[PDB]
RNA sequence: GGGGCAUUCGUAUUGCGCCGCUAGAGGUGAAAUUCUUGGACCGGCGCAAGACGGACCAGAGCGAAAGCAUUUGCCAAGAAUGUUUUCAUUAAUCAAGAACGAAAGUCGGAGGUUCGAAGACGAUCAGAUACCGUCGUAGUUCCGACCAUAAACGAUGCCGACCGGCGAUGCGGCGGCGUUAUUCCCAUGACCCGCCGGGCAGCUUCCGGGAAACCAAAGUCUUUGGGUUCCGGGGGGAGUAUGGUUGC
């Protein structure tokens, strides 16, 4: 019996690939976190900004500001939702990807966003190995 | 076209046009003075202004600098003067 | 010929001339 | 480009025909505040005949580009 | 269009035809000297102490009130600066630009605008030195 | 081989790499270090020209099957590689028949995905900067 | 004498537009120009998706596409048929055709 | 995506170490040169190097023009708009004289991933000194000196006035129903409908020009004068000769 844990978290290319759209700004921000347990992340958050459901202008783009505003919103949600908890927490948070949805709820203010998703987590640094926390995480 | 009073034209559309470009010059600022909600004296402001302005009678925020007209705070009540 | 050919050899020309 | 003149009949006659009631007299014509508005700085201001139904709410018509 | 620009930009100030004195305007001719000496002591132009009094005061046009300018009555006590305003600006603009460049030697574009500042400079120079304002001897370092 | 009950399918990965020189299809297990099986059309055909042809790919499918048949594994995830690089991202001709070859001999399709190698600002391309000239 | 009022090119009140390859023949053409077509082609053509269906394991399994973004240069543009010439009236119509 | 300096990230390419299976792999219209059981190509993990910032990316933006897209910070610029602020003719265009100026190119240093003038081969060919393919020096990249040219193009000098409509678009401002988010009231965003100024443009028109192609400027030209700079005079000879001056 292989006994497996966490290493990294990918997007699949066709949906990345029909995401991004011809007239809208999509937003890229990327943070380096370190987890309470000891592992270091690299996360990937990407974003789109929404053709309003009455709007008659061609493009939705979105001015420099709003999106520094919008990235650097981004950046400290997935810091604090991802630094104060543990690996066991933290995948569990990116099952449903509740970062995204937080991230659509609470930039909706600055400009309404299409699709948030954690595009990449990559699993940077390890603690030295030890048996009986793989066990705990298998049980 | 080829009739227009250039001397007389209708008033909705003298407002309308250009400041510079009017048949005679008059600016679209106006002077309103302010009646703050924790003071009784009064002040006089210009529309689009340019200071933080203060009521040195309570010492609080009237109006903000912004890029065209000057935002009063909330509860000051802003009314025309002539 | 080509006019940008014309030039080269006129400088090719001018280089063997003054040495 | 056949001139039968048999159908040529009918065709007169289909027109020529008129409905017994006027396809113009409604009961009650639905009209918008302005026209009454427009009317009524023409000194038509007392037809009771014309029903002022409320403006629409929104404010939307072109359509959308791109 | 502008000096050293391509824009043709017609944005300026519009003053009203009524040079008359607004009917609700309380302070006295008298009054607003007080005043523009009171915000010349401390420290300001001719600019800024018109645009608070403007503001704040609620006076639309000091020459209207008074019948003189800002610059013309702090001439006639002694309170004017040696420089005037916009060359003094001019300079002051001058020597931040120069002061980022003893840096940066690779900022192609800060010595091109430098070059446009410094004649901006000599042109209103050479006007001031023509009215005898400054000094036929004043040169710029 | 796999000591394992009859209905569950033992799963295996498939790399299908369609050039336009040659066909690549490449089973491995589920990880990709252990490969299983790897047959090209250079090994069907005898020809340089048909390399690529989607004959040569059908049977080079159909060869790997049979060989997956007898080691246990019933289904493959596929993952179709074009190129990719500075070089063309669109899939060779091979492609489409290999797939259907794998699909006709029995074998199970699992999860289906493009993993060509997308350059993000890559480095000079083999042609100069006119072009290919025919 | 002057063919194309915008030179066969987009570039207006701009310097210089960055040059991209030609995704056929290689060739450095500035991306303006350069004919732009973005093919979204299912990975399995309709022939072959019936043999997919039944072997794959999964039920009701929505099938990947591939989305590709070429760049053609005039030369290879014209040659690959992708674009032909057109009539001195019909040149200055640039709706796309209607499929 | 104006400029400089600092910092950080992205996949890809190439080389290298380890692991699995293996007989072909590369390239082409077709081939061969070439790398391969001393284990290539393919697949997995990891390390390193230098290059470049895809898709988003538009008849969109900014810049005097060359030109300018990863994130974040620092430094100093700049247009446009807004103004019942200030100076009061300070302006326009320019011999001389200046700043900048793609690519290539020449000196010194650093580093060399890809591509690749020269050159070496393999093909095609009557011949190929080329097109096609394998390799490869200088170069391509960075720091400090030069060089001052491009179809450096809108083949269209700059400043100012007047002369037709139409729908978009980018930045700022102004006014106004109604949707939505920040719980709600305002107040800010995202939309929506108008207006005003300055830009990138587009469509239409017997305004009017032009040899026409076409141009809302290339119009207001024999009904010929708003201001000013550079500059052509049939085609070759020729951007040649000589002289001067700049540069290694
Ligand atoms: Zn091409």
């Amino acid at each position: 019996n292989c006994l497996t844990n966490f290493h990294g978290m990918d997007l699949t290319r066709d949906k990345m690939c029909s995401m991004v759209k011809k007239w809208q700004t999509m937003i890229e921000a990327h943070v380096d976190v370190k987890t309470t347990d000891g592992y270091l992340l690299r996360l990937f958050c990407v974003g789109f900004t929404k053709k309003r459901n009455n709007q008659i202008r061609k493009t939705s783009y979105a001015q420099h500001q709003q999106v520094r505003q919008i990235r650097k919103k981004m950046m400290e949600i997935m810091t604090r939702e991802v630094q104060t908890n543990d690996l066991k927490e933290v995948v569990n948070k990116l099952i449903p990807d509740s970062i995204g949805k937080d991230i659509e709820k609470a930039c909706q203010s600055i400009y309404p966003l299409h699709d948030v998703f954690v595009r990449k987590v990559k699993m940077l640094k390890k603690p030295k190995f030890e048996l009986g926390k793989l066990m705990e995480l298998h049980g | 076209p080829l009739a227009k009073d250039l001397l007389h034209p209708s008033p909705e559309e003298e407002k309308r046009k250009h400041k510079k470009k009017r048949l005679v010059q008059s600016p679209n600022s106006y002077f309103m003075d302010v009646k703050c909600p924790g003071c009784y004296k009064i002040t006089t402001v210009f529309s689009h202004a340019q200071t933080v302005v203060l009521c040195v009678g309570c010492s609080t925020v009237l109006c903000q600098p912004t890029g065209g007209k000057a935002r009063l705070t909330e509860g000051c009540s802003f009314r025309r003067k002539q | 010929m080509r006019a940008k050919w014309r030039k080269k050899r006129m400088r090719r020309l001018k280089r063997k001339r003054r040495k | 480009g056949i001139s039968i003149k048999l159908q040529e009949e009918e065709r007169e006659r289909r027109d020529n025909y008129v409905p017994e009631v006027s396809a113009l007299d409604q009961e009650i014509i639905e009209v918008d505040p302005d026209t009454k508005e427009m009317l009524k700085l023409l000194d038509f201001g007392s037809l009771s005949n014309l029903q002022v139904t409320q403006p629409t709410v929104g404010m939307n018509f072109k359509t959308p580009r791109g | 269009g502008r000096m050293h620009a391509p824009g043709k930009g017609l944005s300026q100030s519009a003053l009203p035809y009524r040079r008359s004195v607004p009917t609700w305007l309380k302070l006295t001719s008298d009054d607003v000297k007080e005043q523009i000496y009171k915000l010349a002591k401390k420290g300001l132009t001719p600019s800024q102490i018109g645009v608070i009094l403007r503001d704040s005061h609620g006076v639309a046009q000091v020459r209207f009130v008074t019948g003189n300018k800002i610059l013309r009555i702090l001439k006639s006590k002694g309170l004017a600066p040696d420089l005037p305003e916009d060359l003094y600006h001019l300079i002051k603009k001058a020597v931040a630009v120069r002061k980022h460049l003893e840096r940066n030697r690779k900022d192609k574009d800060a010595k091109f605008r430098l070059i446009l500042i410094e004649s901006r400079i000599h042109r209103l120079a050479r006007y001031y030195k023509t009215k005898r304002v400054l000094p036929p001897n004043w040169k710029y370092e | 081989g796999p000591q394992v009950a009859e209905g569950e399918n033992v799963f295996g990965v498939c790399h299908i790499f369609a050039s336009f020189n040659d066909t690549f299809v490449h089973v491995t297990d589920l990880s990709g270090k252990e490969t299983i099986c790897r047959v090209t059309g250079g090994m069907k055909v005898k020809a340089d020209r048909d390399e690529s042809s989607p004959y040569a790919a059908m049977l080079a499918a159909q060869d790997v099957a049979q060989r997956c048949k007898e080691l246990g594994i019933t289904a493959l995830h596929i993952k179709l590689r074009a190129t990719g690089g500075n070089r063309t991202k669109t899939p060779g001709p091979g492609a489409q028949s290999a797939l259907r070859a794998l699909a006709r001999s029995g074998m199970k399709i699992g999860r289906i995905e493009d993993v060509t190698p997308i350059p993000s600002d890559s480095t000079r391309r083999k042609g100069g900067r006119r072009g290919r000239r025919l | 004498t002057k063919k194309r009022r915008n030179n066969g090119r987009a570039k207006k009140g701009r310097g210089h537009v960055q040059p991209i390859r030609c995704t056929n023949c290689a060739r450095c053409v500035p991306k303006d120009k350069a004919i732009k077509k973005f093919v979204i082609r299912n990975i399995v053509e309709a022939a072959a998706v019936r043999d997919i269906s039944e072997a794959s394991v999964f039920d009701a399994y929505v099938l990947p596409k591939l989305y590709v973004k070429l760049h053609y240069c005039v030369s290879c543009a014209i040659h690959s048929k992708v674009v032909r010439n057109r009539s001195r009236e019909a040149r200055k119509d640039r709706t796309p055709p209607p499929r």
